[PDB]
């Protein structure tokens, strides 16, 4: 959905991570939702 | 919040009195969890008196 | 579409300059430290420091990283390896060229080091970082539930 | 529309004639002349990038 | 608001002057007998001017 | 052992994406081994089932 | 952003009046104004428990 | 400031355990009083730390997976010079008459 | 040229060492200043 902070990516579990942390090489989410269209 | 707002008969009285104001709150979005509001304890603010 | 907004920061260098409290006494630092900026609510501080954040040590490209000047020599660690304080410990949240989003509680001074294989680095400023509450209640840590509200913090993002 | 400097050349802006990673000191002193410019943030993002 | 800096212009063995530029509260003042360091050493050679 | 106790609950189910994964056209569900697991749908119908491994 | 919430004031109403128990858990403002022409308004940092009528 | 057979080495500590002397650099001794400390030198028993204020001092380090602490009760104190009062000194100013603790060991 | 605090040795580039690093085997300043006379 949203996260409530403005510059933030929203995992698929709902946890918000900073929007530089997606499509990076990086795992940061359960299950990868940062490292699937890339 | 004051003195005796939890009050047992005696120490192992399985019997308690207890008139705290607990007010149950709605939870965040996306969160599995019991939010509640209540006045606090009143022996620790007796103890501060 | 982050590196457009990123590569701006491959046309400079990181750079020395004067830290009045290192871990010794007065020295030339490669960390040293500009500004703190916290004038947003949830304790969210904005760093600008002598080292970039986000770059390698040539130039391109790499995840949590600090990039600085060493004597000439420009060298790079992991953004890990990297701590800050204010009075408690701080919690590092990004970096992007010159800055650093940190979150920070309050307190009089902010100090940043890191260590090396037995050299160990730090700034200490007094600059006094502060914490903001967001409405009629004067917490000093955010709750764990309540009413949602309207608030003005830094965002995470190097847009 | 907006032409940027270089020299005595009014080139798009857009489309910069160099970019950083083939000339490191000249897209430096490109940039060095349109800062007073409402069409800088194009010829950055042109500039750097090719 | 923002205390803007400009870096300090060093000559060593000479002397400076003061060029303004209009911008918003801007202080410009010249400072002698300097004998500055950089992270290498020593940035001029002259004792005092 | 002195006498003051804290209250122990079966555990619900905790739903866990890393089971649920794409074959080519159906969805494939991969129960942990030595585990049972169950999958609802609301693809085609209402839809349970108690899948072991 | 999430604000914390504070207790439920204990209202106690009389003749032309109204008390107001308050039990904080942090410090909190208290705003009050009446509805009139001269609003009369009081805004006053509570921090303790305060009885205010 | 020494070392554990009994020479001078440049930046360790020197102390009894159990009867037998060990040592380590002394980059892994750490202090704080409220916030972190930052040791300066060392000699002898006497150790130079750089502190802010507080109500202990607790010295600790660990040499195996055993961590050995000291807390004491001894009140730091950060005092200022100059009719301006000020927790951590500031980038510029002018230069007064101080007294603090002499880092040569003389 | 002396340093302010009354025990320190003050190298080349003006950084101010404590006194008894100056000859201690261990490079302390930029260019070893404080090791070239021992
Ligand atoms: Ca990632
Ligand atoms: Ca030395």
């Amino acid at each position: 959905n949203e996260c409530n902070i403005p510059g933030n990516f929203m995992c698929s579990n709902g946890r918000c991570i900073p929007g530089a942390w997606q499509c990076d090489g990086l795992p940061d989410c359960f299950d990868k939702s940062d490292e699937k269209e890339c | 919040g004051a003195f005796g707002d939890i009050q047992s008969r005696t120490v192992s009285s399985s019997d308690l009195y207890a008139n705290t104001n607990l007010v149950l709150q709605r939870p965040k979005a996306g969160a599995i969890h019991v939010p509640y509001t209540q006045a606090p304890s009143g022996f620790e603010q007796w103890k501060k008196d | 579409s982050t590196e457009e907004l990123f590569n701006e920061y491959k046309l400079t260098r990181p750079y020395m300059a004067r830290c009045i409290r290192c871990a010794v006494g007065s020295c030339h630092s490669p960390i040293a430290i500009e500004a703190v900026k916290s004038d947003g609510h949830d304790g969210y501080v904005r760093l600008q420091t002598s080292s970039q954040y986000g770059l390698d040590s040539s130039g391109n490209l790499k995840g949590r990283t600090m990039r600085y000047d060493m004597h000439g020599t420009i060298k790079e660690i992991p953004l890990h390896q990297v701590s800050l304080y204010t009075s408690r410990p701080c919690h590092i949240v990004d970096g992007h060229g010159y800055f650093l989003l940190a979150r920070c509680p309050a307190g009089d001074s902010i100090t940043m080091e890191f260590k090396k294989d037995s050299v160990r680095h730090s700034c200490s400023v007094p600059y006094e970082v502060k914490f903001n509450p967001v409405g009629r209640e004067l917490y000093t840590h955010p709750p764990e539930h309540g009413v949602e509200q309207a608030c003005q913090v830094y965002a995470h993002d190097a847009q | 529309t907006t032409m940027c400097l270089l020299a005595n050349v009014t080139f798009p802006c857009a489309q910069p004639p160099i970019c950083y990673d083939r000339k490191p000191a000249e897209t430096l002193a490109m940039l060095s002349v349109n800062v007073d410019n409402p069409g800088y943030d194009e010829l950055l993002e042109a500039a750097v990038k090719c | 608001y923002k205390t803007g800096m400009d870096s300090p212009a060093i000559k060593c063995c000479g002397s400076q002057e003061c060029t303004p530029t209009y911008r918003p509260d801007e202080q410009c003042k010249v400072f002698t007998g300097v004998y500055p360091f950089m992270w290498g050493g020593a940035y001029c050679f002259c004792d005092t001017e | 052992n002195r006498g003051a106790y804290v209250e122990m609950h079966l555990p619900g189910s905790e739903v866990d994406s890393s089971l649920v994964s794409l074959s080519g056209s159906s969805v494939t569900v991969t129960p942990p081994d030595g585990t049972s697991a169950l999958v609802e749908c609301e693809c085609g119908g209402t839809k349970i089932s108690e899948t072991i491994n | 952003c999430t604000v914390p919430l504070a207790p439920e004031p204990m209202i106690t109403f009389g003749f032309r009046s109204v008390s107001l128990k308050l039990h904080p858990k942090n410090p909190t403002y208290l705003i009050t104004r009446q509805l009139a022409d001269e609003p009369h308004y009081t805004h006053e940092l509570i921090s303790e428990p305060a009885v205010r009528n």
